[PDB]
């Protein structure tokens, strides 16, 4: 049996490392904090610093009021009874608005007007949590590519919380907030518009989804084969080629005929990543509002 | 037909049948033993469909369906129209898929590498042989296997799950999403990292690793690292795909009925079965 | 209708973007080349790219892809057949020379650095204070190669700094000199350090660094090209 690089052999700790400076306000950054070995059998030991700044505390304290908000709710359903709470955990659900009341903010707190409050602070959670990808990139000189990545997943969260609901003229069409229900919810959005495997942004967000998997697997398993030549150091690979980047192109043009680079796989796993959501959030976005019926659209193409 | 850097690996060795027989490339492609199997098996596989889908009646590549043997036959063999090609070109698939493994085993004892690749990927056979192979024997029929086409695979699949309602409720299909959607998540972040490193704002050096440790720990307090990353996707996606050859490996042999009826058995505990109020009294 | 659009679209869009991925991942090892190292007649369907350059930290310079390529060092290996497609016969030991699995590429001859300009590896005496944190430490342990024969002991680990991982075992011979194993290609066992790659007498034949404190990256790539390399070519005096 030989050494398979899933797990270290040897753990080896120095200073606790406080990161390039760059731009970043340094008075922003917390110490750091613990160190765990557990963790490091697998990644970095190391916990901590972390940015706060002003934008990070919103986001924060936004992401606790909607997660504490749909808590509140949870509990007023299980009528205060710590035991009914863990029993039906998940099956509480706070839920949109009625149809009637439109796009109206004037629903009652007990029949939507708390789901509002709770998509409020989720919105200002998320958008000031992308603010915050883009910012820690340019403080650091680097390109935007997290963001633009974290763009294409909001897509989607966007056309089906906010952009799909407006277009269609009520807050009732959005998802609840559980777990139990938001499944109920996605299985009846298929159902009733004719099932979802026709809809063609659909396949091609499985085909992307199954795709994601497929490449991390292939890369993930190529950089450890060829970690035995410093493969994962893949910023110094593209600057200067090596044996593991060689290895690593030829197993695949072999195999398959073709092969990338260390740069160029990068580009390809981003790509294959993003298209996920970015075809997912067009075929949601067309479900309802151009199309009424999936398998209907499809018996005519057009 | 050669990369640049690409003649000083292609030596003899490594092959693990026929010793210098098939040691050699066509263009890019290297061959071996296994190349030769891949090529019959595929080959085969693909004729035995062309002639499936002249006993279909069709040519079209959205209709052609080469379906298993009905139910009535259990596990035992068809007439070739009724489900005889199906159970042919599953073996012929089943061929193809191994002798790629094992050819991808000669590339790497050749290039001096880790076997980690084909090893991941005999995680996707794996999947496919549960549901062609382990899910249908147990359950005592080659017609509970999915069919061979583009559009019937998921009427396959659709059928199969409304079969024991939403199949959302299967907690081992729950976990394997969960995989799924986490394994697209990293994707992205380190494809985005690598890449915001690689190419900074204009003007600016590259970035280092350092650099890359330093965005993930200011923006969420802790960053797995450059080998770790790679543990990670891999680790991810084959658990994702684990998680979902598990999902089905039980389904219509250990669990057969609803499975949201599965999650009673957390409300039925006896600390709290009988509490009213709630969504469950 | 929009959703046939959308649809028709997107499949462009993809067209084009399947270009591009390809063209981006044709910035290194094109032209193709005959066996002999002229251009290819038959470059396939997609054209080189226009040109990046990548500006290098710590004044180390650019790099611009694609540009021209060789190998800048010498391949010996010669045809075994009289028409294209077939393996290349090492022409002296493999192992040696470093071709087939023993290969290296001439990657820079200067170490890594770290984002701060120190070498991003060191031995573990020289890095204030790195030590050991978890794990059977393997300092001190005899190094045992495919032979089951002593090769010589480890004195001590090579980390790297920023990303604090062991890297290397700096290995001691029988004569007193040392040589870097990659720590994937060992296994720490609790009474010796275990190397299947390597019989006990090709120890002595890995590739020496110059200077005692650092690694170049092209010492890297002989170091573990070299090692590698056993694998198959110490097959031999390997040993169920
Ligand atoms: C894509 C179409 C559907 C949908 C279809 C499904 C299906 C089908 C499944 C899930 C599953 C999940 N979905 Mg959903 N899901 C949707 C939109 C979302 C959104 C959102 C838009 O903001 C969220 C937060 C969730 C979150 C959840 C998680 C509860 C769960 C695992 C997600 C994951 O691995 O993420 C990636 C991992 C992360 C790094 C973050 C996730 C961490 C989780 C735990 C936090 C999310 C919610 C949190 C408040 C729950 C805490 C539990 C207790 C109350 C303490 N879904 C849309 C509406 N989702 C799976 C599940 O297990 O459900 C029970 C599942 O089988
Ligand atoms: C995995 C769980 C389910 C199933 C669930 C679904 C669902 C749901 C969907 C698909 C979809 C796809 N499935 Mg399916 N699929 C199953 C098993 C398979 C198997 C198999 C095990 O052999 C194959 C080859 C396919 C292949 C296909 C593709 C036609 C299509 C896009 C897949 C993709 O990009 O994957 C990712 C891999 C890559 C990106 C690599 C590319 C390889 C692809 C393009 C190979 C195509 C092969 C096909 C045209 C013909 C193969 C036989 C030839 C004679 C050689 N499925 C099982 C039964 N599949 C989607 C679709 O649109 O179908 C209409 C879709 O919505
Ligand atoms: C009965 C169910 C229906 C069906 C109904 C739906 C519906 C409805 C939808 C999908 C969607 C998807 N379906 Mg479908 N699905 C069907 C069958 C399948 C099958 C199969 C049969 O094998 C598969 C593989 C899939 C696969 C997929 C995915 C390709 C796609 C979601 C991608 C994604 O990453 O979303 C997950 C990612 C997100 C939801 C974005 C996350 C948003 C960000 C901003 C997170 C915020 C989180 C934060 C605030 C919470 C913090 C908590 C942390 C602990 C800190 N479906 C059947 C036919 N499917 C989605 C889609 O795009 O469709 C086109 C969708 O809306
Ligand atoms: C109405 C339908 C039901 C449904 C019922 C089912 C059923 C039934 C199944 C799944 C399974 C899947 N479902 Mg579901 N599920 C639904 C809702 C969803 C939703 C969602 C958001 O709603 C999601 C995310 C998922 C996600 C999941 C995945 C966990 C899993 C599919 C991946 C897989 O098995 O890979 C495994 C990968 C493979 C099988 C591919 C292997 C192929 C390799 C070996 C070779 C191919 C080579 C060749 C032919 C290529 C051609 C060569 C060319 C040159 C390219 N389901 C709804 C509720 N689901 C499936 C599963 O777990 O299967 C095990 C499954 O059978
Ligand atoms: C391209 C498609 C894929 C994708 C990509 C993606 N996601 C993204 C981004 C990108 C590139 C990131 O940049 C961003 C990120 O920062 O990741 C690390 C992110 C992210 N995707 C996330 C989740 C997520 N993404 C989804 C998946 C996907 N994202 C797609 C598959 C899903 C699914 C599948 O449903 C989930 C649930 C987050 C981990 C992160 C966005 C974080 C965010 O918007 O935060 C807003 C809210 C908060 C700041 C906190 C919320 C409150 C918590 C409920 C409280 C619990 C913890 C608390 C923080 C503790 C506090 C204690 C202190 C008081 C001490
Ligand atoms: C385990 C994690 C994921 C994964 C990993 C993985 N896949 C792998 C590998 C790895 C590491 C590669 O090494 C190998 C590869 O070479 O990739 C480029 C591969 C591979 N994964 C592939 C496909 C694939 N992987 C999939 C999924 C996954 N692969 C998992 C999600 C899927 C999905 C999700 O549906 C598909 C379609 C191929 C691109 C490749 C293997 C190619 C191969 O085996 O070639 C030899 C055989 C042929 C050339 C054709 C055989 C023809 C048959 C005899 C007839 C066809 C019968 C078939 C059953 C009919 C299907 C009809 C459909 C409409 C259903
Ligand atoms: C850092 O490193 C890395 C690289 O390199 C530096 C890389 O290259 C790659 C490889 C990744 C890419 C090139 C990115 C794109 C790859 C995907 C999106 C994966 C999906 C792949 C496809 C869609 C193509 C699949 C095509 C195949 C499998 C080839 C088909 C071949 C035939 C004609 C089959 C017939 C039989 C043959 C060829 C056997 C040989 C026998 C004879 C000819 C006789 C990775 C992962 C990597 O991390
Ligand atoms: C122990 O008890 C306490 C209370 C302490 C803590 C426990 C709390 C619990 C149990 C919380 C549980 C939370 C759960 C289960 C949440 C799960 C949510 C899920 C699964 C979400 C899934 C889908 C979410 C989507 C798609 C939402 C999208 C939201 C938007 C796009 C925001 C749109 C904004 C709107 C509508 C407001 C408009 C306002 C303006 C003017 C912008
Ligand atoms: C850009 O690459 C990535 C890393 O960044 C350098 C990571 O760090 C992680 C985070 C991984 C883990 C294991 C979270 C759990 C850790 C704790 C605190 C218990 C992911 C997903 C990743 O994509
Ligand atoms: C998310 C990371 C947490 C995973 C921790 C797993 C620890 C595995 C430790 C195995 C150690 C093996 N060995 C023999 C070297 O000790
Ligand atoms: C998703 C991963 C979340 C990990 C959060 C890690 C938090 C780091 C805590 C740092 C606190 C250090 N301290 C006490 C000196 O300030
Ligand atoms: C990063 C690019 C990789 C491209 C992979 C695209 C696979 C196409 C699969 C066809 C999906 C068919 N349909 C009708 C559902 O759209
Ligand atoms: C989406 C699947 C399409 C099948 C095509 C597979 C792409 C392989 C391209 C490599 C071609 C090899 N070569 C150099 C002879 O052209
Ligand atoms: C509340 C769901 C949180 C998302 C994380 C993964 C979801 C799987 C939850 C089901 C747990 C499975 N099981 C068997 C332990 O109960
Ligand atoms: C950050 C990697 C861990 C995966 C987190 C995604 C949620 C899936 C639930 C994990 C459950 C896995 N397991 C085996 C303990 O059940
Ligand atoms: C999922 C994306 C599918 C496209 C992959 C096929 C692209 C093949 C590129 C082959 C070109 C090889 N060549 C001749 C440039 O060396
Ligand atoms: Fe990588």
């Amino acid at each position: 049996a030989e050494y398979q690089n899933i797990f270290s052999q040897v753990q080896v700790r120095g200073p606790a490392d406080l990161g390039m400076t760059e731009d970043v306000n340094l008075a922003n950054r917390s110490g750091v904090g613990p160190f765990s070995t557990l963790l490091g059998w697998f990644g970095n030991a190391q916990l901590g610093p972390i940015y706060l700044g002003s934008l990070g505390v919103l986001s924060l304290f936004s992401g606790l009021m909607w997660f504490f908000t749909i808590g509140i709710w949870f509990w007023y359903q299980a009528g205060w009874n710590p035991a009914v709470f863990l029993r039906d955990l998940f099956f509480f659900s706070l839920e949109p608005p009625a149809p009637e009341y439109g796009l109206s903010f004037a629903a009652p707190l007990k029949e939507g007007g708390l789901w509002l409050i709770a998509s409020f602070f989720m919105f200002v959670a998320v958008w000031s949590w992308w603010g915050r990808t883009y910012l820690r990139a340019q403080a650091l000189g680097m390109g935007k590519h997290t963001a633009w990545a974290f763009l294409s997943a909001i897509w989607l969260w966007m056309v089906l919380g906010f952009i799909r609901p407006i277009l269609m003229g009520s807050w009732s069409e959005a998802v609840p907030y559980g777990i139990f229900s938001h499944l109920d919810w996605t299985n009846n959005f298929s159902l009733v518009h004719g099932n979802l495997f026709y809809n063609p942004f659909h396949g091609l967000s499985i085909a992307f989804l199954y795709g994601s998997a497929l490449l991390f697997a292939m890369h993930g398993a190529t950089i450890l084969a060829v970690s035995r030549f410093g493969g994962e150091r893949e910023l110094e690979q593209i600057a200067d080629r090596g044996t593991a980047a060689e290895r690593a192109a030829l197993f695949w043009r072999w195999t398959m005929g073709f092969n990338a680079t260390m740069e160029g796989i990068h580009r390809w796993a981003i790509w294959m990543a993003v298209l996920v959501t970015l075809t997912g959030g067009i075929g949601i976005l067309l479900s309802g509002t151009v199309v009424d019926n999936w398998y209907v659209w499809g018996q005519n193409h057009g | 037909a050669l990369l640049s850097f690409e003649r000083k690996y292609r030596v003899p060795g490594g092959t693990l049948v026929g010793g210098n027989l098939f040691d050699f490339w066509v263009g890019p492609f290297y061959v071996g033993f296994f190349g030769v199997a891949t090529f019959f098996f595929a080959a085969l596989g693909i004729i035995l469909i062309a002639w499936s889908a002249v006993l279909q009646g069709t040519w079209n590549p959205q209709l052609i369906s080469v379906y298993p043997p009905a139910l009535e036959y259990g596990l035992g063999g068809a007439p070739l129209a009724k489900g005889g090609l199906w159970q042919i070109i599953t073996i012929c698939a089943t061929g193809a898929f191994v002798s790629w493994a094992l050819r991808e085993v000669e590339i790497c004892r050749k290039l001096g590498i880790g076997y980690h690749i084909p090893f991941a990927f005999a995680f996707a056979i794996l999947a496919y042989l549960t549901l062609v192979l382990f899910r249908p024997v147990m359950m005592g029929a080659w017609g509970y296997a999915f069919p061979y086409g583009i559009w019937t695979h998921l009427d396959w699949v659709s059928n199969t799950g409304y079969t024991y309602g939403n199949f959302h409720y299967n907690p081992a299909h729950m976990i394997a999403i969960s995989f799924f959607f986490t394994n697209a998540l990293a994707l992205a972040l380190h494809g985005a990292l690598v890449l915001s490193a690689a190419n900074p704002e204009k003007g600016k050096e590259m970035r280092t690793p350092d650099h890359e440790d330093t965005f993930f720990r200011d923006l969420v307090g802790y960053s797995i690292g450059t080998l770790g990353i790679h543990r990670l996707g891999l680790l991810l996606s084959l658990s994702a795909v684990f998680f979902s050859a598990l999902c089905m490996i039980i389904t219509g042999t250990i669990w057969f009925d609803q499975w949201v009826d599965w999650w009673q058995w957390w409300v039925k505990l006896p600390w709290w079965a009988n509490i009213p109020g709630g969504i469950n009294g | 209708d929009l959703a046939s659009l959308a649809i028709y679209s997107f499949w462009i869009f993809l067209a084009g973007l399947i270009y591009y991925l390809q063209t981006e991942n044709m910035r290194e090892g094109y032209p193709l080349e005959n066996e002999d190292g002229t251009p290819a007649a038959n470059q396939g369907p997609f054209p080189l790219p226009k040109p990046k350059t990548f500006i290098l930290p710590h004044g180390r310079g650019t790099l611009t892809v694609p540009g021209p390529e060789s190998e800048d060092r010498p391949i010996a290996l010669a045809r075994t057949a009289v028409s294209e497609g077939f393996p290349h016969a090492p022409t002296g030991d493999p192992m040696k020379d470093g071709v087939g699995p023993a290969s290296w590429v001439a990657r820079r001859d200067l170490p890594e650095l770290d984002g701060h300009g120190h070498n991003k590896i060191k031995p573990m005496k020289a890095a204030a204070g790195f030590h050991v944190s978890a794990g059977k430490n393997p300092i001190g342990l005899p190094v045992r190669g495919c032979d089951l024969e002593i090769a010589g002991k480890v004195v001590d680990i090579w980390v790297d700094i920023p990303e604090q991982m062991a890297r290397f075992l700096e290995v001691e011979l029988k004569d007193g000199s040392t040589r870097l194993l990659p720590m994937q290609m060992v296994k720490v066992q609790s009474n010796r350090v275990h190397v299947n790659a390597l019989s006990s007498d090709l120890f002595a034949g890995i590739p020496t660094i110059k200077s005692p404190t650092e690694v170049t990256l092209l010492e890297e790539d002989k170091i573990c090209g070299y090692v590698a390399g056993g694998l198959m070519y110490a097959a031999p005096k390997r040993k169920s």
